[PDB]
């Protein structure tokens, strides 16, 4: 259990490690959310400017 | 002399119970801790405050290390009783932030 | 094993002068930093201790090892750059022999010449 | 030392590990949600301005 | 976490022996005034409540 021991702590730390990996993925996933979420919101406050500025 | 001698006396007295209230609250919140860095999981545990009489602390303190002392150390584990207080060494101090002597169980010895 | 050549995983390696020194090492630990050590030992002609931790507690662990003597670090040796950290650690052996060799014959030539010219 | 006392200090040590990347993990996760929320709303509202 | 887990149990120990001591002066504080001779304030009341009975 020398070899074993030492072995479950290395599988321990590898697992902490990924977990660590997917919540700052995750996060990244979320800054490049906000651009598209947002690119979408522009261009309908867009369209109806200019359908308000062509009715005059 | 008069007027600060009211008034000190008064202040003493309602210091001590807050000082009093604060200790209990640091005491509890170091035994917790503690506890969840040395058993692990369970973070739930079961946790009471014994009144000892007076002078029969050392043979309460030996007989709790026996039943529980082989749930934190199957070799890291003494007999041992009362509570030395001391600047001679720093063994036998019970604490987590200078080298004491490592109890075998969460215990905390209070002295009134 | 896998993690020998490991970043995401973190081990000390350390020489101590013996298993006795060691035992204190133990008692700081346990005390101060609780029981996240695996501790393991091999007897040389010294010690190798090895505790094995995480990635984010090293300095604690470091604090402990630099009181008691202790020449426990994260990765022995300035010579690592071969993959195993060995490889390169065996040439760097061949060259400190062989070097300290030819000191040791210009000294002992120069000693047989001068010492009845003195 | 004793079989009993290395699993016991084997299931702590993995459990400090778990939780360690589980604490870390939330933190990081909850001040996603707080920038996603702020950085849409900059964006629009510097352009909203513009188009007006 | 882990890392400050051990950063927690340095302070508690510290900020535990402080109020023990401190505690220690105002009941001496006491005792030299007169206020505290054969018993008080160490099983007088903690906001009506005794000291024993304030711990259960």
């Amino acid at each position: 259990s020398q070899k074993n021991g030492i072995a479950t702590l290395l599988q321990a730390e590898k697992e902490a490690h990924e977990i660590v990996s997917k919540a700052r993925k995750y996060r990244q996933d979320k800054l490049k959310q906000a651009k598209t979420d947002a690119a979408k919101e522009i261009d309908s406050y867009k369209i109806q400017k200019d359908k308000e500025l062509k009715e005059f | 002399e008069q007027s600060l001698r009211v008034q000190l006396v008064r202040l003493a007295k309602t210091a001590y119970v807050d000082v009093f209230i604060n200790w209990f609250h640091i005491k509890a919140l170091r035994v917790y801790v503690e506890s969840v860095l040395r058993y692990g999981l369970p973070p739930h545990f079961n946790i009471k405050i014994i009144a000892v009489p007076p002078k029969n602390l050392s043979k309460c303190k030996s007989e709790l290390i026996d039943a529980f002392g082989f749930l934190g150390g199957n070799a890291f584990m003494k007999d041992k009783k009362g509570k030395i207080n001391k600047q001679d060494t720093s063994l036998h101090q019970y604490a987590s932030l200078v080298d004491t002597e490592y109890e075998p169980f969460v215990m905390y010895i209070i002295n009134l | 094993i896998a993690a020998a050549i490991g970043a995401s995983v973190n081990y000390v390696t350390g020489v101590i002068a013996r298993d006795k020194v060691a035992t204190l090492e133990q008692i700081l630990w346990r005390v101060l930093r609780g029981n996240l050590f695996f501790k393991t030992v091999e007897i040389e002609q010294n010690a190798f201790i090895v505790f094995s931790h995480g990635d984010l507690i090293i300095k604690r662990i470091r604090k402990i090892a630099e009181s008691l003597d202790a020449n426990l670090y994260d990765v022995d040796s300035s010579n690592e750059g071969r993959s195993q950290q060995l490889a390169k650690v065996n040439k760097n052996l061949s060259d400190l022999y062989t070097v300290l060799k030819t000191t040791s014959t210009t000294l002992e030539s120069e000693l047989y010449a001068i010492a009845k010219e003195l | 030392l004793t079989p009993n006392q290395v699993n016991d200090e084997l299931n702590k040590m993995q459990a400090f590990i778990r939780k360690e990347a589980e604490e870390k993990a939330k933190e990081i996760q909850l001040k996603a949600d707080q920038e996603y929320e702020i950085e849409k709303t900059n964006i629009v509202r510097n352009e909203t301005n513009n188009i007006d | 976490s882990l890392d400050t887990l051990i950063v927690e149990s340095e302070e508690l120990s510290k900020v535990d022996n402080q109020i023990g001591a401190s505690i220690g002066k105002i009941i001496e504080i006491l005792q030299g005034l007169n206020e505290t001779s054969t018993n008080a304030y160490r099983t007088l009341p903690i906001n009506n409540m005794p000291v024993p009975e304030y711990l259960e």
